[PDB]
């Protein structure tokens, strides 16, 4: 492309140009709250772990 | 151009989006 040329991406495509996911952002601290959570109802150390 | 340019000059013409000034210029035609 020359000089002074942008473009874009959009429709579904804006969607995913703005996050396609961001999902294991949240089974991250998914497993982060089912891990303290469980950490509270087994109310052990590492034995949830399980 | 009556006045500026002068008698076999040459000119930067076929690339201009990459010219700025300071980087080394080559000839192709």
């Amino acid at each position: 492309l020359p000089t002074g040329v942008g473009y874009d991406w959009t429709g579904m495509s804006y969607q995913e140009r703005l996050s396609g996911n961001q999902a294991p952002s949240l089974y991250a601290i998914s497993l982060i709250v089912v891990f303290l959570c469980l950490a509270a109802l087994y109310e052990s150390w590492s034995i949830p772990f399980s | 151009v009556t006045e500026g340019l002068k008698a076999g000059d040459r000119v930067v013409i076929s690339g201009l989006q990459k010219v700025r000034p300071g980087v080394q210029v080559k000839a192709q035609e």
